[PDB]
């Protein structure tokens, strides 16, 4: 959180890239490090079992989890099989604008997504947004200086 | 062999917590290698213009990583283990003279030679919306030895800074001077390749 | 009410004095709008080894059931559904099969000039297509647009095999007046038994190298070629065994 | 058969034909570093202008994301339009693309990218090569950008390839925090504490979790947006100096305006700048591959290492098993036909039968204007099969 | 069960972001189990000195 | 461990990769058996032990 692209690359991508190297039937590795986030796609040879690739990647990253900075260790690394297509996209919109986007996302995550996971054949259900409810403490620098 | 490796890692995951901090910081590597040398590859400089440490670093950057991608190679390593590393050679006679311990050096290097997180300037929610969103980039990890010797351990009673150069000698040296690889009468880092199981 | 500091008096300095606390989102970098209205898209990746149409129908019904309990002003929509493409392709493959069967009946009623003969393709073709489906399922192949295209292709192979067998029976029947229907059928089958096996093996040997081709284009080729080979082999067996008896 | 060769040469070769998928992907990119509110105003105007035309039914937008380079760049928004239907709409997707392109060339305030959705997912298009210029000397990405730009300038002159683009961009503004370590040590501070203060005020600092609705939710600390919007927001930030003295943050820190890359890219554990390109007409994908490889070798020597990904990697690492398998199949067909006919010579007629079907297919596909396609080859497979079946019976 | 454990571990990996911090610190363990009790072995001290 | 042995504090950036920073005393001082007579450690008080 709140780290520029270069530091994220050097501090996070490099250890993970070092540890992941040598995984069975890996053709090449592509990683991008946008502000605040570092995605690393590990492509493999055709015919390799996706679950096997995922679990080996898990083992390699669990080996080097400790080298990562404190914030990245706090927000653990997620390993998924990215070979998936979109069956469909369901958009939940507040036509009257009664609720802002945050309320819509939280309601969808709490209520809608669980039923989608219940539907047979729905292997993965996800919401594009990234607005989870969070306790925000808005510091006022003037007040902080006033009270020391 | 793959299933055996997965089960071994699954059972190991629990015990990694009980390990000391340094051990997990270095990390625990679980491979399928048989620990039997399949072959030895020696990289030797004929013109001898390239020192052993630089040969090893070249190998570990270019050759070793590509070799580890080759299927059927369980693990590939070089004997020397002479990777690049800043070496802060402390002088105890100079350390006791200035009244700074090795702990004061460790704390200074850990605190100063690190990269932290800095947020973007113009970000929502903002009531006075700026035209542009500007990220903040910092560099706290020093690259050159001249930057490392300028690390300030302690500030004297006046505006004079005690620095690592006064109490230590800083240079770019090998990670370990324990081992050495020799081919015929030449100096060459040997690449031992361990066959993956099955 | 978190106490940052304790003053010299019994009163405490708290976070409320220096900051404002509210429940907000983790991130404000993104925002989703549908038709100029705030919205949140949701993605549903189809599980491996499942049926797209049934899953899409279940998703739609579950969305309706949840929309019964939606908060006021909340409505759902499904902009993208790959199930539409596969349903259209399935409908088109069914229409192509029906049109091909009708054309086979018409062409055989025209040239062969017999009405009872039209029944023979009507049984022979569906049996071989069903066998192709069964063997496709055994190999683990999945129904997809490429597979449906290759099925459209295989329709021609199956109808052509039925045409050759039935036409040979009729030609031998009309060559000799004395010959009986069973004897004409056995004579025609004796003439074209080994040829049919030769075509089946030749077509399989033609289609196999295409499957060996690697790459994404190689796999796309492999789908068509493998279902085509399955269909020609099964159609050859059917024309060898079932079609002469019905003839 | 000579005319077959001519017709094959004249016909264009493409991997997959473009098909209307019933929705239209719109990629909107504001100038680098533009605020999110400007992007929202732009996409609001975009949807409003798209509302008039009857062909689109609904619009789905994802402000704050870049579909091309998965990211949350606030200057890029993706707005997918939903066409009304295939039957109820008189215009194809291409005409809608043309109308939306023509509406939007004049303003030049919001860059417009109207592209039909990819026929199949994860489908490389036009067989383009994915070059990765892995820098090996550890140079800064700004210098990597100039070296790569020299590479593109050399490559544009080359006849084998055309339309080269580089994803790496350094135009994004970035304030550079210059730390005067002497002053910060003088004030008896620690770098870790001052950067915790920065991450707490300017950035988002995540401390613990608080439960709501039974789910564990983050607790985030950030300064009010009114104070951190200005460039000189450091002066309001204060950090204790371990001597019970408030030390202003601007005393030892300074923001200077600079340009840096928003997203970095590492390929095979090495910094790189991805380079895409499409073969020029009349040239194979492989020829463009060696051409761009030679260009990279000339422009960058012993400091950058070439790399391949996707289709380019498949072509580079191809073992040529397809041609070998085809030869095996041809031999097997020859043998099986010779066995059926009990004569070695006669299968030649069965083989020479199929050029007629191939000739008809290529002639009609040339006349129709349709280019060589994957589906064309699939149909040619059945064509060869049926022609061989007819010839076998004639011969027998 | 060998592949079932793999699928479970991969899903926990994919959902790691959803987990609370404490169970992220103490690594979640996925292991095959069996409800069957094949036998019960009892060890006792005859002299009762232990 | 910082004087006699090697202490790995953190990593510095070089050639794109990250390389360790190791702290150790000079080989002369840790050579002898009586190495401990040279290293001094500061207590809670300012005294060096
Ligand atoms: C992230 C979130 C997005 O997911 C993706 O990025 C996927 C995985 C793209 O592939 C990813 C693949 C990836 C990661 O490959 C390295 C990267 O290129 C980008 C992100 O697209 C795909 C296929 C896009 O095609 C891509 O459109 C881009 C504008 C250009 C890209 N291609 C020309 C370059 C092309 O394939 C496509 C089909 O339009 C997206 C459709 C499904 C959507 O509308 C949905 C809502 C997406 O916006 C998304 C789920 O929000």
């Amino acid at each position: 959180t709140g780290a520029d692209a270069q530091t994220i690359a050097s501090t996070v991508a490099t250890p993970i890239e070092d540890a992941i190297n040598g995984v069975d039937n890996m053709i090449y590795m592509d990683s991008t490090s946008s502000p605040g986030q570092m995605k690393l796609t590990v492509y493999f040879n055709i015919g390799t079992d996706p679950d096997q690739a995922a679990i080996d990647v898990n083992n390699r990253i669990s080996a080097a989890t400790a080298k990562l900075p404190e914030a990245v260790k706090k927000l653990g690394v997620t390993v998924r099989k990215s070979s998936s297509t979109i069956l469909e996209v369901v958009s939940v919109y507040s036509e009257d604008s009664s609720m802002n986007d945050i309320d819509i996302y939280n309601y969808v995550s709490l209520n809608i997504l669980d039923e989608l996971k219940r539907i047979p054949g729905v292997g993965d259900a996800s919401a594009i947004g990234n607005k989870n409810y969070s306790m925000r403490i808005w510091l006022e620098p003037d007040l902080l200086n006033k009270f020391g | 062999p793959d299933q055996a490796a997965i089960d071994v890692n699954n059972r190991i995951s629990a015990a990694t917590a009980k390990l000391p901090e340094a051990v997990k910081k270095l990390g625990v590597t679980v491979r399928k290698s048989s620990s039997t040398i399949l072959e030895v590859v020696s990289v030797y400089s004929e013109d001898s213009s390239m020192n052993d440490i630089d040969i090893y670093n070249y190998v570990s950057l270019n050759i070793l990583d590509e070799l580890k991608r080759i299927p059927g190679v369980g693990d590939a390593s070089a004997i020397g283990n002479k990777n690049y590393s800043m070496r802060i050679w402390l002088e105890p006679d100079l350390l006791n003279k200035f009244g700074v311990t090795a702990n004061d050096v460790i704390n200074a290097v850990n605190d100063q030679n690190a990269q932290y997180a800095t947020g973007k300037i113009g970000e929502e929610p903002v009531v006075n919306k700026s035209p542009q969103v500007i990220s903040i980039t910092m560099q706290g990890r020093l690259q050159t030895p001249q930057e490392f010797e300028n690390i300030i351990l302690r500030v004297n009673e006046d505006k004079s800074f005690l620095r690592i150069k006064d109490v230590a000698k800083v240079e770019i040296g090998a990670e370990q001077y324990n081992s050495t690889g020799r081919l015929n009468t030449s100096a060459a880092v040997p690449i031992i390749i361990n066959l993956q199981s099955g | 009410n978190i106490i940052l500091r304790v003053n010299e008096d019994k009163s405490f300095l708290r976070i409320k004095d220096v900051a404002k606390v509210e429940i907000g989102a983790e991130q404000y970098n993104s925002t989703g709008r549908l038709n100029t209205s705030a919205a949140v898209p949701i993605i549903i990746n189809l599980q491996s080894g499942a049926n797209a149409v049934n899953t899409a129908k279940l998703i739609n019904e579950k969305m309706q059931e949840l929309s019964k309990n939606f908060p006021q002003g909340l409505k759902y929509q499904i902009p993208y559904d790959t199930t539409i493409f596969v349903k259209a392709s399935i409908k088109e493959v069914i229409k192509t099969f029906v049109e091909a069967l009708a054309l086979v009946l018409v062409v055989m009623y025209l040239f062969l000039k017999n009405f009872k003969s039209t029944i023979i393709p009507m049984i022979a073709v569906p049996v071989s297509l069903l066998g192709t489906f069964a063997v496709l399922y055994v190999l683990g192949f999945s129904i997809n647009l490429l597979t449906l295209f290759a099925l459209v292709l295989a329709i021609g192979i199956v109808v052509d095999d039925a045409i050759i067998v039935v036409e040979n029976i009729d030609r031998i029947l009309h060559e000799d007046s004395n010959i009986s229907v069973k004897d004409a059928a056995i004579k025609a089958m004796n003439e074209v038994s080994s040829p049919v096996i030769s075509i089946v093996l030749v077509l399989c040997a033609v289609f196999i190298p295409v499957s060996f081709i690697s790459g994404f284009v190689g796999e796309i080729q492999r789908q068509f070629a493998l279902t085509l080979a399955i269909s020609v082999a099964i159609s050859g067996f059917v024309a060898l065994t079932l079609t002469p008896s019905l003839s | 058969i000579g005319f077959i060769a001519y017709l094959f040469k004249i016909v264009p070769s493409s991997l997959v034909p473009s098909e209307d998928q019933g929705v239209i992907m719109s990629i909107i990119n504001l100038p680098s570093g533009s605020s999110i509110h400007r992007t929202i105003e732009e996409v609001d105007t975009i949807n409003k202008n798209a509302t008039q035309m009857k062909e689109i039914s609904s619009s789905v937008s994802l402000i704050g994301f870049d579909l091309f380079t998965s990211s949350l760049k606030e200057n890029a928004a993706a707005v997918f339009f939903i066409l009304k239907d295939w039957s109820q709409r008189e215009a194809s997707s291409d005409q809608i693309i043309a109308q939306l392109f023509g509406q939007y060339a004049a303003d030049r305030n919001a860059l417009s990218y109207f592209l039909n959705l990819p026929p199949i997912p994860g489908l490389s298009l036009t067989g383009g090569f994915e070059m990765y210029a892995q820098n090996k000397s550890g140079k800064d990405y700004d210098a990597i950008q100039q070296d790569v730009n020299k590479m593109l300038e050399l490559a544009r002159t080359r006849k084998e390839l055309a339309n080269v683009r580089t994803t790496l961009d350094t135009s994004f503004p970035q304030y550079k925090l210059i730390i005067d370590r002497d002053k910060m040590k003088y004030y008896n501070l620690n770098m870790q504490d001052v950067f915790n203060t920065i991450s707490a005020t300017i950035g988002t600092y995540y401390v613990n979790d608080f439960p709501m609705l039974g789910k564990n939710f983050q607790v985030n600390i950030r300064a009010l947006g009114d104070f951190r919007n200005t460039q000189d927001a450091l002066k309001n930030i204060y950090i204790r100096s371990s001597d019970n003295k408030m030390i202003p943050l601007n005393s030892f820190l300074t923001l200077v305006r600079s340009a840096g890359p928003d997203d970095v890219k590492r390929f095979n554990l090495f910094p790189a700048a991805l380079i895409q390109g499409d073969p020029a007409p009349g040239y194979t994908s492989g020829q463009a591959i060696d051409a761009i490889a030679e260009v990279a070798k000339q422009s960058l020597g012993d400091e950058y290492s070439i790399a391949w990904s996707g289709s380019a990697y498949q072509e580079v690492s191809s073992k040529g098993a397809g041609a070998y398998a085809f030869v095996l199949g041809m031999i097997f067909v020859f043998l099986i036909l010779a066995a059926q006919y009990e004569r070695w010579l006669m299968p030649l007629a069965v083989i020479t039968a199929v050029p007629f079907a191939v000739f008809g297919s290529i002639l009609l596909v040339a006349l129709r204007g349709f280019d060589n396609d994957i589906y064309f080859q699939t149909g040619l497979l059945l064509l060869i099969g049926l022609s061989a079946k007819n010839a076998i019976l004639i011969i027998e």
